[PDB]
């Protein structure tokens, strides 16, 4: 198992790159390729990819050729270029998972005994991260329905080699706004947060209407798990919970009095080197 | 003749070829 | 002739794989060929790059290997690119971007092929987070050059580029080879992945820091602050006293604490204000 | 003449039967070594591939000149499940579209001596997407002589049309291994 990944702005522009490829060459909707990266302490770090022959059809859900010769050609080259980038996995410019995924992902763990998929969203998004990663795993359940290999979600996030950083940020020089300043940015991504925590909400109040109305099946996990939810949510009128939150506040607004005291005369004492240095130069121009 | 001629030759060959990719090395601090 | 209007316009992508190429092989000076088309006599695309073996020892460029060299070409057509090598890159991690003895002699084998190949040179070392150190190169004739020619066509005034840096100009620069001007192409799809690269989700956003440490910290910070309030103190008393080094051999050696109280209150107003947006956001919404 | 060519190959419970000497499923293993040798000495340039019909319709090797491999992969086989081979068709015509090679000829060569329980209105929409996609079949039977047998020719005519030859069917009844009738047949003859 794989708790979390790292995909690389190489890996996004390869994979971006590759979409575009296919959709010049034909019409697929949809494009998988091989991705290669390292093995660090519980944590898949994926560094390249290339891309690979894949086709499907779009009814039987069964009808898909994926080149593992070309794959394995290809990877033995890559392996001699680069030696540590193995094969880690599969990825698949998706908007959202397949039926044929689990049959890929059996393909490609015939290479990797520990795949992991990344489904790289080429669509550019708003309120959520590009690369969703899945990791297959047996499913035993508890109602005695027969054990399914099922895709199992791993945290996956951006990051970047020294080089990709400096890289990217070239690319994005007149782009990425760095002149905000760290609270700018902070109250930023607070209200980054709640919109994303607006939209799991809303993609789970969208599943609710769904099931309720019937086109959905009751899902027992799901709903324990929702349930688990509501239950967990706090209480913020208890009465000790609010002298607590107002203790704490009290204790954090005296820090900030005593800052905002100090930054004062600190203000103060830059004024008065002005107007000292202000006097001098204009006494000095007058002699 | 011809034999033994180029298998001298060839073995001359892999001297002068690892001769050549030893003078295509420098040296280290 | 040529003309002092060339452009090789590196893809995002290929600028990532030269820069990865780079920082993965050092001191080598790794190589790889760069994938393209000469779209006009002004105009060169290198929409992709490909690294090579890199066998044994690199300090030198390795004699391209044909084998590799067209079974990476052969599965790109088949897997996408139909483009025929537009030139060679490789790296020299730190020393500029000028052209070595084999440098150029690989460059004659490449034009010798195909008249229009380009010759990039990054620099992975001296690159930073917005400047990529990056030429484009092709040599001049020695035979132009003793009969009395400028090889190069001066239509445009696009001979500005950076006033040559004095290492390339001592290393051959503007004699046996010119530099061919560098832009890239921004497709604003690509841009959106490099911007969601730092991107944080929404736990992040939202999760409030662990209160002991927050109150440990603030406590922390606060004791060095009232320790630089007393040097404060002292450095403000005999800093109009005299002025004959203030200026600038007065601090030199020694703490400043006019400076670090400015950042010991920048930093903890910082977080006692996002935490407590935080916990106020939390209470509601987590309701 | 350039050829991409892939042979699925049906590897069904019934391929432990033994009524060409000494099973089926080594006498599919000689089918496929001389066809494949045949494919090999036409034009080099040719490729050839290996798919198999079973539960799984799987691809063993897909387009490669070389033939040890496909011969190794065909060896590493047992006979398990049944066949679908509408799956297989359709697989194999997407593993066509995915060549290296798009001068090549696109051929599939089908090996399907067993029960095709696939309703005939079905086999006649895949021959039709398979004739307007440009894209000839020569089926092989052997066994059932008389079950499927007319649903193989329905198919091969649907294929055919009016003038598309390049559709055929050739069935042999039980007897020696299957080479004296492929050598023989208008297929291989054709080459």
């Amino acid at each position: 198992a794989v708790q979390k990944v790292v995909v690389h702005p190489l890996v996004l522009l390869s994979v971006v790159d590759h979409f575009n490829r296919i959709g010049k060459v034909g019409n697929q909707k949809r494009v998988v390729g091989v991705l290669l990266g390292s093995w660090q302490k519980k944590v898949l770090d994926v560094s390249n990819s290339f891309a690979v022959p894949f086709d499907e059809d779009d009814k039987d859900d069964s009808v898909w050729f994926l080149d593992h010769d070309y794959l394995e050609n290809m990877y033995g080259m890559f392996k001699k270029v680069n030696a540590r980038e193995r094969i880690v996995g599969w990825y698949h410019t998706g908007p959202k998972l397949h039926k044929n995924d689990i049959a890929i992902n059996e393909l490609m763990k015939r290479y990797c005994p520990n795949s992991v998929l990344v489904i790289i969203d080429v669509k550019p998004k708003d309120l959520g991260l590009p690369t969703e990663a899945y990791i297959s795993v047996e499913e035993v359940h508890d109602d005695g329905t027969p054990t399914s290999k099922t895709f199992e979600h791993v945290t996956s996030e951006i990051g970047a080699e020294e080089a990709e950083e400096v890289g990217v940020e070239h690319l994005l020089r007149d782009i990425k706004d760095t002149t905000v300043g760290t609270l700018s940015q902070r109250i930023t991504n607070q209200v980054h947060g709640l919109k994303g925590l607006n939209s799991k909400l809303l993609d789970i109040r969208s599943y609710l209407e769904k099931v309720a109305t019937g086109k959905l099946p009751i899902n027992h996990q799901i709903i324990y798990q929702l349930q688990d939810v509501f239950n967990l949510l706090p209480d913020v009128s208890l009465q000790e919970f609010v002298k607590a939150f107002y203790l704490k506040t009290n204790d954090q607004m005296v820090v900030v009095y005593l800052a905002s005291l100090i930054r004062s005369v600190v203000a103060l004492h830059n004024l008065i080197n002005n107007k000292i240095a202000n006097r001098d130069a204009e006494k000095k121009e007058g002699q | 003749e011809l034999r033994e001629q180029l298998k001298e030759l060839t073995k001359q060959y892999e001297k002068s070829e690892n001769d050549l990719k030893a003078l295509q090395s420098v040296g280290q601090i | 002739a040529v003309d002092t209007a060339e452009q090789v316009y590196i893809s995002s992508l290929a600028l990532l794989k030269m820069l990865k190429h780079g920082r993965a092989g050092v001191p080598m000076e790794v190589m790889g060929l760069m994938l393209g088309e000469f779209v006009d006599d002004y105009t060169v695309r290198v929409i992709d790059v490909f690294a090579m073996p890199q066998s044994g020892t690199g300090v030198s460029v390795e004699a391209v290997d044909p084998v590799f060299q067209a079974k990476m070409l052969d599965m790109l057509k088949q897997t996408g690119r139909p483009e025929m090598v537009v030139g060679w890159y490789h790296s020299h991690p730190g020393f500029g971007c000028w052209l070595s003895g084999v440098d150029i002699n690989t460059q004659q084998s490449f034009e010798a092929l195909s008249e229009r190949a380009v010759a990039v040179v990054v620099d992975p070392i001296q690159s930073v987070k917005g400047k990529v150190v990056i030429d484009a190169f092709r040599l001049i004739n020695a035979n132009m050059m003793v009969l009395g020619h400028e090889p190069r066509q001066t239509t445009s005034n696009l001979g500005h580029l950076n006033k040559p840096s004095i290492q390339a100009l001592i290393h051959g620069l503007n004699r046996h080879y010119y530099s061919i001007t560098i832009n890239y192409r921004k497709n604003e799809l690509e841009q959106k992945m490099l911007l969601n690269l730092h991107k944080k989700s929404w736990m992040e956003g939202l999760t409030l820091q662990d209160y002991s440490e927050h109150c440990k910290h603030n406590e922390s910070v606060v004791k060095e602050m009232l320790e630089l309030a007393k040097n404060y103190n002292k450095a403000v008393e005999e800093e109009d006293k005299m002025t004959p080094e203030q200026l600038a051999i007065k601090n030199v050696g020694k703490q400043d604490p006019k400076r670090h109280l400015e950042e010991h209150v920048d930093v903890l107003m910082t977080s006692n204000i996002v935490q407590c947006l935080a916990a106020m956001l939390d209470t509601v919404v987590f309701k | 003449v350039l050829e991409s060519t892939m042979v699925c190959v049906d590897n069904s419970e019934y391929m432990r039967n033994g009524d060409f000497l000494p099973t089926r499923l080594q006498a599919q293993q000689d089918a496929v070594n001389i066809v494949c040798h045949s494919k090999t000495r036409s034009n080099p340039e040719n490729n050839v591939g290996l798919i198999t019909l079973a539960n799984d319709c799987e691809v063993l090797t897909t387009l490669t000149p070389d033939t040890g491999r496909i011969l190794s992969k065909l060896h590493t086989v047992q006979p398990k499940g049944k066949i679908t081979f509408c799956t297989g068709i359709r697989v194999a015509h997407l593993a066509l579209k995915h060549r290296q090679g798009k001068n090549h000829k696109m051929r599939i060569i089908a090996f399907v001596g067993s029960p095709v329980e696939d309703n005939e209105k079905d086999l006649v929409k895949l021959a039709k997407r398979l004739k307007k996609e440009k894209v000839n079949v020569d089926i092989i039977n052997f066994g059932e002589e008389e079950v499927n047998t007319e649903k193989l020719t329905a198919f091969v005519n649907t294929l055919n049309g009016k003038d598309g030859t390049g559709s055929h069917l050739v069935t042999v009844p039980p007897g020696p291994s299957l080479a004296d009738a492929l050598i023989s047949s208008p297929i291989l003859a054709g080459e």
